[PDB]
């Protein structure tokens, strides 16, 4: 009255989404140039990522202002000032919370959005009039401390190279102690980022591969020393999709932080579940460079188990060969138990796998 | 803060007349256009064979009755006290354009 179903599900489905950066975010995330714009017969390149970048920002070489302060203005050096708007009413830009909420008291629409969104919604909703501006629309860079939305006035994100770093305005996008606060936003960031978007690292855990019923190590990854978990989220930061063709959000975005030996794994493929260990931090490109969270989802494998009983002479039991109850398993041999383990998993593998991982990452079934 | 000459190029003859559109797509409020003769006068609106119109966010250089000593390099500067003095593109706020007579 029992067997083990044959449908391979993964519960980490819905999870996971947000971690599509190539699906959710669909541009570059170190330099953003996702969509192209004209105005009045003059192409140009601009940010379109639909996903907050928490903690990037641009640091010009040879330079020593904040590339949120205004571009130089009139008799102001090149030099000096920085990428914003021209604050020359403090009306457009900067614009602090209290001024957002209070331009846009009556907007009922706007007065529901979180922080993050209605300086987006605000920065994007600028066109002079009498100008085409088709889809030309200027980013941000919202600062959560400071309370302060800022409008971009330049869109271009690294000019490095010889000949404007050499004996020039060059910049280039990185992740610092300064900017950790920082929110970097495109015009098309999602409302509901807050859903559908990375920000908070995953403490106890590390990005893996949902097999069949379990989630496995990723076999082909790259390994960097890293100090702290900083460190890994600049690292995967700078070799994240690029815009510098279109990436549409392909790269090394994901890494794995080993706290214990200090290193940072590195991989360009999505994950599709997570591997609780308790050494292990996992960080994304567009996460926050400080901020994890603790609380692995624990009853994740419970909870699906007993939905599917529930629903159900005989019992079909899920193909999820991982659960913090050992019964709801039902392993024919005894399962192993995992010491590293927050959640107290215990793993069954003494089990015909009908899923495989091999040559980059993927996962390819044997037989139909 | 773009702005472009249309003609971009001009292939005048001597007596012949041309005119030049200079165009500013993102203005913002304190900027204002200005024309430079290739000898680097400012262009006043002056009823004079080289002269300027203001048309709104535009500014037209006509060169009536075309003559060699005109030929060289005119320049269109968007400037003003809270005007970016950079392109959207990180390029200088003008746009040349470069006239050259024939016979």
């Amino acid at each position: 009255t029992v067997e083990r179903s044959t449908r391979m599900s993964n519960p980490w489905k819905a999870f996971m989404e947000k971690y599509d950066i190539e699906r959710t975010h669909s541009s570059g995330v170190r330099v953003d140039l996702g969509e192209d714009a004209e105005v009045e017969n003059a192409k140009y390149r601009i940010p379109a990522g639909r996903c907050p970048v928490f903690g990037k920002g641009i640091v010009i070489e040879n330079s020593a202002v904040s590339f949120l302060k205004p571009v130089a203005t009139g008799d102001q050096r090149l030099k000096d000032g920085g990428f914003a708007f021209p604050n020359a009413n403090d009306h457009i830009s900067p614009m602090t919370l209290e001024n957002l909420k209070a331009r846009y008291k009556d907007n009922v629409e706007m007065m529901k959005l979180n922080d993050i969104a209605l300086c987006r919604t605000h920065a994007a909703s600028f066109v002079m009039a009498g100008d085409q501006n088709s889809n030309y629309r200027h980013p941000a860079v919202y600062d959560e401390k400071e309370k302060t939305c800022h409008m971009l006035y330049l869109s271009a994100q690294e000019n490095m190279g010889p000949r404007y770093c050499s004996p020039v305005f060059c910049f280039k996008p990185d992740k610092d102690e300064s900017f950790e606060n920082l929110v970097y936003l495109s015009k098309n960031v999602r409302n509901d980022w807050d859903k559908k978007c990375p920000r908070k690292n995953l403490g106890n855990a590390k990005f893996g591969l949902w097999v069949d019923g379990n989630c496995e190590e990723i076999p082909y990854v790259k390994e960097v020393e890293a100090k702290d978990l900083r460190e890994c989220n600049r690292i995967v930061f700078e070799a994240s999709a690029s815009d510098q063709f279109k990436s549409k959000g392909r790269g090394f975005n994901w890494a794995n932080f080993d706290s214990v030996k200090k290193k940072c794994y590195i991989f360009n493929t999505k994950p599709t579940c997570l591997i609780n260990d308790k050494n292990f931090i996992a960080t994304t490109a567009l996460s926050h460079p400080r901020e994890v969270d603790l609380e692995f989802p624990c009853s994740i494998y419970k909870d699906e188990i007993e939905r599917e009983i529930k629903k159900q002479e005989r019992i079909v039991l899920p193909r999820i060969f991982i659960s913090n109850d050992k019964e709801s398993i039902k392993c024919p041999c005894e399962p192993e138990h995992i010491s590293q383990s927050t959640c107290n998993f215990y793993v069954c593998n003494c089990v015909e796998k009908r899923a495989e991982i091999k040559e980059n990452n993927q996962v390819v079934i044997k037989e139909e | 803060l773009q702005v472009d000459i249309v003609p971009s190029q001009g292939e005048i003859s001597v007596g012949e007349s041309k005119f030049f559109l200079c165009q500013v797509a993102g203005m913002l409020p304190t900027c204002e256009i200005s024309w430079f003769s290739p000898n680097g006068e400012k262009l006043t609106p002056n009823q004079q064979r080289i002269s300027v119109v203001w048309n709104d966010d535009s500014s037209t250089l006509t060169i009536y009755n075309a003559n060699i000593d005109d030929a060289g390099i005119y320049k269109c500067v968007v400037h003003g006290p809270q005007c970016p003095r950079l392109t959207w593109s990180l390029g200088l706020p003008e746009a040349t354009v470069n006239v050259k007579i024939f016979q």
